[PDB]
């Protein structure tokens, strides 16, 4: 019925797709997520948004997803369409790997999911998915890697970069703190904790941060302990 | 396996052998071949017993739901229609002689043979292996206006010599009459069943 | 024949308003309340009627129970739903569904009726208890598909109110037998006859509901 | 109260949760204009409804809301007559499949299940509408005796030591929570509407333990207990 | 208080009608004028066709569809060929099947059941062309009309289009003499009728008039230009 | 706005595009079926819109089968299509149970059909009503009628078009029960006299058929020559 | 028979395929290719079913260098392997089985030079020499005869010759000149043809 | 599946959705293409972050080895037009053997562009593409291709944010001696984009690939 | 909001009401048909000198016998030109021999009004074009128009797009049944000259002529500059 369709993936008079843009209206009400790149690693640093006292935690991580031996990624916005999305990542890479037996580079992965993404903004006549997300991970091709995609599906390399909430101002401190292919991930962790620290209105049980690296020709793919996240006391001191 | 059906004035009888073969063992010496289709409507299965029961029981189904529909006991000649239109439409994937008998308020007792190829005719009926060796006695015996006590001995006498003489046919002979009063289903074992000197 | 656009989609804000309507009728739905103790969970909620014709609290498997607030009819729709996934997963792996595994799988179909065509949200959310790895679970799963493991909660008509009186009379090392006497008390807060509340216990032995008798002996403390 | 968008025309909720459409749904129940009872005992389950017929010029015969969904589970219809028949077509359907799979008659509750959540998918699907009718259904089961059913447009359903359905439905459940089988249906229905009934003015469906047939009793029947009644 | 009942095909009005219906027979109207009539030997087809210009051709109006069915058409011309090419197709399976004509009655029945279904389905709307339909069979000559509604009508007599009104009531007024006219009284009769249609300085000529002819021993044929002369040449002004 | 789609129920529970078809139905000429000891017998008021048309156009009589005759009243395309449901049904019940549908199975079948439309938006409802009759000499005579809204039941008399309450008037006044078909035309043909509104709508053609131990149980049109009789009975009684 | 050979040495992979058509008892064409270029350091040496032989390469051709255009980098001799079998595979069961039989010889970057056999059946395995025709029955035994892993370029060429002029004395086909390329870290190179 | 008409005519014979998409092309960053003697360049503003990877984020792309292009509007909507595009040129070099011409791949993207714009529940692409190469005799190709899928050749050309200005600038600049030498065909790129201008350039050559210009050698044209 | 398939009170499909509409926003073109054979000339109308005219293409060949002039939305022309190329093709594979401009105009045609949506993926829209059919078989030079309504007709002399009304009556004063084919070149070239926005040279026009003696041929630069000298 023409009556009771909302009509979501038309063009507005101005060239705009309002389904995306209430979307990433969405996403900037999310939790705080950044992802930092560095020469010996990658990091993902999360707000969660669970706080509550009567919390379980059955999981060991809760905004935090691996996609394969060589990839993780974060996400801001819908839950549950970010379920749905990270279900497909895995079921793509696990298809490249049947197909080539070698691991899909990180880009590949990106682009794929972008595909579907960009598909519920051009037909079908549903909403569109609303979720960032942000990738890590190691190729051979290219090495450590950062990505971000974005509900219309676009997506874009970044050697830092926020979604979720105050990403305005998390990208603000990032460009004049980062230095430019001087990064270790210990001064990563450093930058990522000074960047939560201002957006976030911190406590380890507020944050969580995953790292990725390569041991012995092999991808580590750790989420800090509890313990670990030391690392909020190491910057009060500066 | 040997079935027959008899017409009478007010009903019918039906009888079977009760022996299931596979190859020359016999897995089931006592089968049921008598299947109840409705309260008044049963049918005599020879053939696949896979493809017998399996029509038999979409028929039951079919036929049951049509009653309640129409609120009214089913037609003898809906039921045997109704297994003519499966045997007929699947004749290449069936191996189903039937024959369906009953009474119903509108047309009293009725017998239907439904061979294999799925054509349907009134009759009384024989089918399966053992019903070759009959055929001259049946012929013979076969008397128009036959009461009910002598539909079930002309029944009893008919598959007893059948089942002397056909190795697939043999066991108890499973009788049911069928009138308006309802059904009476009885089993002819051993000494009861009909015997010819050699 | 069915509509093809989605009746749920973004509004200017970013707010999905479909989801939210959702929760209004969970929120006005009956009070339950799900408390996770060191060797069990129980579920517990409110309810010329035959009581004993219509359950709240139900087994999805033999090891796994659920019960809802808000609207009884869409419950029934996942009850059956979790029924099968836990036996198409049993067919495949040959072992009992994980509680993960099943909430999991559940709040994906919720999270389809936020999206695909021509249909509403489920106008409910779920208390799923499981035992499995020797560890007693409990998640809740709402209407957009989102879940989460708690401790304990409450949902439904009073819940604010439910889960500040649990976070004052609830610790960790609390076994089973206490949990439900403090579970019975979070609903008394807001209401009581072994007739017109149901309790659901799971532990080691499994998923059961506890019987009219059961129930009549621990209100009586 | 509130309302937003198109939530008083298709299946999507309200501001506070509610859903219009079937509430409408509940409203088009009494557009019939009559009231069913049902009330079971240890012995029998009975349903009671009223038989208008204003024209004369109809077979009386062929109106009826009594319906034998199989031999031994029947039910009363309240509500639109022609979503009433599909809703008996649907339950024979079902009934008769449940046979034919499992070869075990269907249970009451189960049947009625069945037909609440099929019910279920009207409220949660925006292109058709929900039926205005209400199944009441009995029969014996054979571990738990008598039952007597309901289900609604909502996709409710329960099980009953008595209830009722359409117009008198409140002053019905009024009159027999007061009380807590074939003698207190006809008086509960008599005293709602203040008639006291010809026996042409009824229709009674009995199931019994000893007779679980479900039976449709003739109007010298059901005139043998307005008789008794008297 | 008719604006949102008159865009879908699945609406009915309060009053009980569908606009939709009511605007596709308006189509009908703007076309111009056919008329169709017959005797006890034979069924004719009139038509007038437009032309723009000077330069151009008058459009078509009388399609063969069979050696004894032909159709006069009004209204929309790309929903006349959808259902011209319908009808040829039906009176080639009845040929092919049964090796014989397919009943003129039975053919217009299956025109009915065709352009009936799209005015009951949301998205659809009705065929906005009305025919004429002039057949011989076991039972005769036959006029039949076809509407955008539709129904179906078996006539006398009849005429469709712009100002078709004014045909009609010449055909009522000499419809008695009708059955008892040879062919070319009968063309006449037609040719009569549908100059009513024309204002006052405009006339009937070779370029503008379109006849079509079936009877006993005569198969469905077209006369245009040039074959249409013989047919005004003893007509008085 | 309530009043667009089928699928919609209005706040006081009524569903409009159904009511809305049966005003086109009541803005028809009236037909009416009486079933009397040994058949039924059908009428319509077919009103003459224009001379033009051939005597014996537009039918509001059908053959649905050989022992089943339907008279409708409202959208007569529509109706058509219904006749077209109503033989095919009859038609398949053969194929697969092997005898002849009973008029009650017929009904409810149809019935059934008409109601689909009235559930959805991507369809609307029926605008038209008819009548079913047969005889048989196990079923006896039976009249069932259908409305847009699917509903289906028997009856002794019945009228349906704009007319039915003035025609359901003088119907009442028969004892049908205990009357022939042959006395039963010429009251069908007298009732339907009566109710036509001379002033309003000029010129109409009575349509006639009958189905009865007289016909063997086959639904045909009454014989002009008994059909000119009841004519000549209905004008000469109407004085 | 068509006759395919690879022998992998430390830094290179040397292919070599006859050039003869056959049709019944007539070489219809003697300068035919056998080898197909997957990419700048890859070759797919293709035998078996008429057509089918053609339709698969060819198909394979073009995803390899799809991959390529949407990636911006070429897939490795081994991810190329494998795509092939999984094509080949995936269709062995299906309604268009190719009755193809495969060499691949590729440089990659890292991994230095490989060679893999596939039959039709879509087995692969990775070997530092193979055959595939009825040739491979009478030159298989000289490889492993005088074959080393550390083998020169120039001695691998001579040892391809000790096979072919083998099927010119012992092989009952006529099969008279034969197609020879090299692959290496400079991609692939045309070496003369060998003929007798 | 869905099948809403999304894109139909309104009274003056204006297709909407077609004209908002155009929109959406007018929203994205400036594309410049000129046609030389024996070069063809295509030059795009970049608008970029400091911290962002810069190889990942290219409004220049290779369809084929001889075939490249330049887009305008929605990133994603030009990233599935160009992998469409990549998947014909080999289906082309499948079937005929040879390489695609640079206007059988234009006309194959631009009915692509129209077919998405008659066809039930979908809306159309929203890019403009400026399409450049040689063919077989070595003849410098440029074309543009629009959302409606209209498509013509042009000697220069812009899409994008100002690129009316940019045109008319182009107008008055396309001289024989502008286009004499490879050095001064890159520079009236760059002048062109400096008028509404950080910058992105490509060449391409007669059967030598495509070659993207370093940030130093960017560095010396400005 | 209303379908692509309502009908307007007067009887008119909005959509090919609006589509015939944008053939006013196309450029002009002119057919005429002699004894001699059929002209098509079209106004390329250059929007910027920086574009090549040559990849303006307003009149394309179907087969050797028969030439198409376009006007309106040209993208949506190259499948209806498609379509026609297809079908001559498909026509001498089967029956070996030439298909008839008629027969050609009327399979195009067949394509207008299969819109709507009700797959999955079909027309949405009609057309926006109109087109002249020029070419010669066994019956001579004939000249067709189609419109976006899917109505064809033949046509003495036929002017399409924004200036056509004008274009018209010119053509009506100066055509004659026995004027040359030389003549119709020049007549067309005349009009076209006061109808254009832009001074009428030899690379912003296009012309065509099909002759019973000779193929489809496109005028070359140098032929056009001949005919323009006057
Ligand atoms: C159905 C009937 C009943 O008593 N319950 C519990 C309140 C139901 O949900
Ligand atoms: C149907 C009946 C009628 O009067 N018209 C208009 C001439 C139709 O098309
Ligand atoms: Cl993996
Ligand atoms: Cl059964
Ligand atoms: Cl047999
Ligand atoms: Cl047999
Ligand atoms: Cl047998
Ligand atoms: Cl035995
Ligand atoms: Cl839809
Ligand atoms: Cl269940
Ligand atoms: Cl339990
Ligand atoms: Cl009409
Ligand atoms: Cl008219
Ligand atoms: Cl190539
Ligand atoms: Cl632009
Ligand atoms: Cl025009
Ligand atoms: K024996
Ligand atoms: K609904
Ligand atoms: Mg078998
Ligand atoms: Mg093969």
């Amino acid at each position: 019925s023409r009556r009771y369709d909302s009509r979501t993936t038309i063009f507005s008079p101005e060239g705009r797709l309002y389904q995306v843009e209430y979307a990433m209206e969405a996403i900037g009400h999310a939790g705080t997520c950044l992802g930092i790149l560095a020469n010996d690693g990658v990091l993902l640093a999360a707000e969660r948004r669970n706080i509550h006292k009567l919390l379980d935690e059955v999981f060991f991580s809760e905004k935090i997803y691996k996609l394969n031996e060589d990839m993780a990624c974060s996400v801001a916005g819908i839950t549950s369409d970010a379920n749905v999305l990270t279900n497909e990542l895995r079921l793509i890479a696990q298809r490249y790997l049947l197909q080539y037996q070698e691991p899909i580079p990180c880009e590949q992965l990106v682009t794929a999911l972008c595909d579907i993404k960009q598909a519920y903004t051009q037909f079908g006549g549903k909403r569109p998915f609303g979720v960032s997300l942000l990738y890590i991970g190691w190729d051979k091709h290219y090495g450590f890697q950062l990505y971000q995609s974005d509900p219309s599906g676009n997506y874009g390399g970044w050697k830092a970069t926020c979604i979720g909430n105050n990403s305005a101002a998390a990208v603000s401190m990032l460009k004049q703190d980062y230095k430019e292919g001087e990064m270790t991930l210990k001064s990563a962790l450093a930058l990522a904790i000074k960047v939560l620290n201002k957006t976030m209105d911190l406590s380890a049980e507020k944050v969580e941060i995953a790292t990725l690296t390569r041991e012995n020709g092999k991808t580590v793919i750790r989420v800090l302990k509890q313990k670990e996240v030391q690392l909020i006391k190491k910057h009060e001191e500066e | 396996t040997t079935i027959m059906a008899v017409q009478f004035d007010g009903g019918v009888v039906l009888g079977a052998d009760s022996r299931t073969t596979t190859g020359s063992y016999i897995a089931n010496r006592v089968t049921d071949k008598l299947t109840p289709i409705h309260d008044r409507i049963f049918c005599c299965r020879s053939g696949s017993a896979a493809d017998t029961q399996a029509v038999a029981d979409a028929v039951t189904y079919q036929l049951g739901f049509h009653s309640i529909e129409l609120n009214e006991p089913p037609l003898v000649h809906t039921a045997a229609s109704l297994f003519k239109e499966m045997c007929y439409r699947y004749r290449e994937d069936l191996m189903a002689g039937i024959i369906i008998a009953g009474w119903d308020p509108q047309e009293g007792g009725q017998v239907y043979s439904v061979p294999m190829g799925g054509m349907m005719v009134r009759q009384f009926a024989i089918g399966g292996s053992g019903s070759s060796y009959i055929y001259g006695y049946v012929d013979a015996t076969y008397r128009e206006g036959m009461t009910k006590e002598e539909c079930l001995q002309f029944t009893a006498n008919a598959l007893a010599l059948a089942m002397e003489r056909d190795g697939s046919s043999g066991g108890v002979i499973r009788l049911a009459a069928i009138a308006e009063s309802g059904v009476e289903r009885q089993v002819l074992l051993g000494d009861q069943i009909p015997k010819f000197a050699v | 024949r069915g509509y093809s656009f989605s009746l749920t989609t973004f509004s200017p804000s970013g707010k999905l308003v479909q989801i939210e309507y959702a929760l209004a009728a969970v929120a006005g739905g009956a009070p339950s309340v799900g408390i996770k103790a060191a060797n069990g969970v129980v579920l517990a909620t409110e309810k010329l009627y035959d009581e004993r014709s219509v359950h709240k609290v139900e087994p999805i498997t033999k090891h796994i129970g659920l019960v809802y607030s808000g609207m009884g009819p869409d419950y029934r729709v996942l009850v059956h739903r979790a029924r099968k996934l836990a036996q198409q997963y049993y067919l495949v792996y040959q072992e009992p569904i994980p509680t993960a595994q099943l909430v999991q799988r559940v709040a994906s179909v919720m999270q389809e009726y936020t999206q695909s065509g021509g249909v509403r949200p489920f106008g409910v959310s779920l208390l799923i208890c499981g035992w499995n790895e020797g560890r007693p679970y409990l998640f809740q799963s709402d209407p957009s598909g989102a879940y989460f493991a708690w401790k304990a909660t409450a949902m439904g008509k009073n819940y604010v109110n439910g889960k500040t009186f649990l976070e004052k009379r609830y610790n960790e090392d609390l076994e089973l037998e206490d949990a439900i006497h403090t579970a019975i008390l979070t609903l008394k807060e807001s209401f009581m006859t072994e007739d017109n509340i149901e309790v659901g216990i799971c532990n080691e032995a499994g998923f059961r509901r506890l019987t009219p008798t059961e129930v009549k002996d621990y209100l009586a403390a | 109260g509130s309302s937003a968008g198109f939530d008083r025309h298709i299946t999507i909720f309200s501001p506070e949760g509610r859903l219009y459409q079937v509430e409408y749904a509940f409203k088009a129940i009494n557009q019939g204009g009559l009231t069913s009872v049902a009330v079971r005992g240890k012995d029998c389950a009975v349903i009671v409804t009223q038989k208008k017929v204003p024209d004369k010029l109809l077979d009386s015969s062929t109106v009826t809301h009594l319906f034998k969904i199989t031999e031994n589970i029947g039910c009363v219809m309240t509500g639109m007559t022609a979503d009433s028949r599909s809703q008996v077509q649907r339950a024979r359907y079902e009934a008769a499949n449940w046979k034919y799979k499992y070869g075990y008659e269907i249970p009451v509750d189960m049947l009625c299940k069945r037909i609440a959540d099929i019910s279920q998918v009207y409220t949660q699907n925006a292109e058709m509408r929900p039926l205005g009718c209400c199944m009441i259904l009995i029969g014996i089961d054979e571990e738990q005796g008598p039952q007597v059913y309901k289900c609604d447009p909502a996709g409710y359903y329960c099980g009953f030591k008595a209830t009722a359905a359409g117009v008198k439905q409140t002053e019905s459940t009024s009159f027999l929570e007061k009380k807590v089988t074939v003698e207190t249906a006809i008086t509960c229905l008599s005293t709602v509407l203040s008639i006291d009934f010809k026996p042409s003015e009824i229709e009674v469906g009995v199931v019994t333990v000893e007779n679980p047939k479900f039976r449709i009793l003739t109007e010298a029947e059901i005139d043998a207990h307005l008789v008794a009644l008297a | 208080f008719r604006n949102q009942y008159d865009n879908d095909v699945t609406v009915w009005s309060p009053q009980g009608r569908i606009h939709q219906i009511e605007y596709a027979m308006e189509a009908v109207k703007q076309g111009s004028a056919t008329v169709g009539l017959k005797s006890k030997t034979h069924a004719v087809l009139v038509a007038l066709k437009r032309a723009q210009s000077e330069l151009a051709a008058h459009q078509k109006k009388i399609l063969h569809v069979d050696n004894h069915i032909g159709i006069s058409i009004a209204g929309l011309t790309a929903d006349a060929r959808l259902l011209c090419n319908f009808m040829r197709q039906e009176c080639l399976d009845s040929r092919f099947v049964f090796d014989r004509p397919l009943p003129v009655s039975r053919l217009v029945s299956l025109i009915g059941s065709k352009t009936q279904i799209p005015t009951q389905r949301y998205g659809r709307r009705p065929y906005g062309v009305g025919l004429l339909i002039a057949g011989y069979d076991d039972m005769g000559p036959h006029i039949f009309q076809t509407c955008p509604s539709a129904n179906y009508f078996d006539c006398r007599a009849m005429s469709i289009g712009a100002r078709s009104q004014s045909a009609r009531t010449y055909l009522e007024r000499h419809m008695s003499e009708f059955m008892e006219c040879n062919l070319n009284e009968l063309v006449k009769h037609g040719l009569r009728a549908l100059r009513e249609t024309l204002p006052a300085e405009q006339d009937l000529t070779t370029k503008n008039v379109s006849i079509g002819i079936v009877g006993k021993d005569l198969e469905f044929t077209i006369y245009d230009d040039d074959d249409v002369s013989p047919f005004l040449e003893g007509l008085e002004e | 706005g309530y009043d667009l789609s089928a699928s919609t129920f209005s706040p006081d529970g009524r569903v409009f595009q159904v009511e809305y078809a049966m005003k086109a139905v009541e803005n028809s000429s009236t037909a009416i079926g009486i079933r009397c000891k040994d058949g039924v017998v059908f009428g319509v008021e077919k009103l003459v819109l224009s001379k033009l048309y051939e005597e014996g156009s537009n039918k509001r009589l059908f053959n649905v089968d050989r022992h089943v005759g339907m008279a409708v009243a409202g959208l007569l395309a529509d109706a058509r299509s219904l006749a077209d449901i109503a033989r095919e049904e009859a038609s398949n019940f053969r194929s697969n149970f092997g005898y002849n549908i009973p008029l009650k199975h017929l009904a409810d079948r149809v019935a059934m059909y008409v109601h689909a439309y009235t559930l959805y938006s991507a369809v609307r409802p029926f605008g038209c009503s008819f009548m079913l009759g047969s005889y048989s000499v196990n079923d006896g005579a039976q009249l069932y009628m259908i409305d847009p809204s699917g509903v289906s039941y028997g009856y002794w008399g019945c009228a349906i078009g704009k007319a039915r309450q003035a025609a359901k008037t003088e119907i009442e006044k028969l004892q049908m029960k205990e009357m022939t078909c042959r006395d039963i035309v010429k009251e069908v043909a007298k009732i339907i006299y009566i109710v036509h509104d001379e002033v309003k709508d000029k010129a109409f053609e009575l349509e006639l058929s009958w189905v009865g131990e007289l016909t063997n149980g086959r639904h045909e049109i009454v014989p002009k020559d008994i059909r000119e009789e009841a004519e000549k009975y209905a004008k000469e009684s109407l004085k | 028979m068509e006759y395919l050979i690879g022998i992998q040495g430390p830094d290179y992979v040397l292919v070599a395929s006859d050039r003869v058509a056959a049709s019944n008892i007539v070489q219809m064409k003697d300068d035919h290719d056998k080898m197909f270029k997957m990419s700048e350091k890859i070759l797919l040496l293709c035998v078996g079913e008429a057509g089918d032989t053609v339709q698969f390469a060819e198909y394979i051709q073009k995803n390899v260098q799809l991959y390529k255009m949407r990636n911006g980098y070429e897939l490795s001799p081994t991810a190329a392997a494998n795509f092939t079998r999984r094509n080949l595979a995936d269709c062995l069961r299906s309604r268009t089985p190719y009755h193809v039989n495969l060499l691949l010889a590729g440089y990659d970057e890292h991994e230095g030079p490989a060679l893999y056999y596939m039959d039709y059946l879509a087995a692969l395995a990775k070997a530092p020499f193979a055959a595939h025709g009825y040739g491979a029955f009478l030159t298989l035994s000289i490889l492993d005869r005088y074959y080393t892993p550390t083998i020169s370029r120039e001695r691998a060429v001579e040892l391809l010759r000790k096979c072919l002029e083998e099927l010119q004395k012992r092989f009952i086909l006529n099969l008279p000149t034969f197609s020879v390329r090299i692959i290496d870290k400079n991609g692939i190179h045309d070496l003369d043809n060998i003929s007798f | 599946s869905y099948d809403r008409a999304i894109t139909v005519f309104s009274p003056d014979g204006h297709l909407f959705q077609v004209e908002y998409a155009q929109e959406a092309v007018k929203k994205g960053s400036t594309a410049v293409g000129v046609r030389g003697r024996d070069i063809v360049v295509l030059g795009v503003e970049k608008k970029v972050a400091k911290l962002q990877d810069e190889r990942t984020v290219r409004k220049i792309c290779a369809l084929d080895d001889n075939v490249c292009m330049a887009f305008a509007g929605l990133t994603a909507d030009a990233r599935i037009v160009i992998n469409r595009a990549r998947v014909e040129c080999q289906s082309h070099r499948l079937t005929v053997e040879d390489p695609v011409t640079v206007e059988y791949i234009t006309r194959y993207i631009a009915s692509l562009k129209q077919r998405y714009t008659q066809s039930n529940g979908r809306r159309p692409f929203g890019i403009s593409a400026l399409i450049v190469g040689f063919d077989f005799d070595g003849t410098p190709r440029l074309y543009q291709t629009d959302p409606s899928g209209t498509y013509h050749a042009w000697k220069a050309n812009a899409i994008g944010r100002g690129a009316k200005s940019v045109r008319e600038f182009l107008e008055k600049n396309y001289t024989d001696e502008a286009i004499e030498t490879d050095d001064l065909t890159i520079k009236l790129v760059i002048k062109a984009l400096l008028e509404v201008v950080n910058i992105e350039l490509a060449v391409m050559r007669r059967d030598q690939s495509l070659k993207i210009l370093n940030p130093e050698e960017i560095e010396k044209y400005v | 909001d209303r379908g692509v398939n309502t009908f307007s009170p007067e009887g008119r499909l909005f959509q090919v009401e609006y589509a015939i509409e944008a053939i006013k926003l196309g450029s002009t073109a002119i057919g005429i048909q002699t004894s001699e054979g059929v002209c098509l000339a079209v106004e390329k109308r250059i929007t910027s000198p920086l574009m090549e005219p040559s990849s303006i293409e307003k009149i394309v060949e179907i087969d050797a016998h028969i030439g198409c002039a376009m006007s309106g939305l040209i993208a949506d022309a190259k499948t209806l030109i498609d379509k026609a190329r297809v079908e001559t093709q498909n026509h001498w594979f089967t029956y070996n021999e030439t298909m008839t401009v008629e027969s050609v105009t009327q399979a195009v045609s067949n394509l207008a009004l299969q819109f709507g949506e009700e797959d999955p993926g079909a027309m949405s829209r009609p057309f926006g074009v109109a087109l002249l059919f020029g070419g010669v078989d066994e019956k001579g030079p004939q000249l067709f128009h189609m419109d976006p309504s899917g109505t064809f007709v033949q046509c003495d002399a036929r002017a399409i797009g924004s200036a056509s009304e004008g274009a018209q009556s010119s053509l009506q004063e100066v055509y004659h049944k026995s004027m040359t084919l030389k003549e119709a070149i020049k007549s067309s070239l005349i009009i076209l000259k006061q109808v254009m926005e832009e001074k009428l040279n030899a690379t912003n026009i296009e012309l065509a002529t099909v002759q019973p003696g000779q193929n489809f041929h496109m005028f070359t630069k140098e032929e056009l500059e001949e005919v323009i000298k006057d």
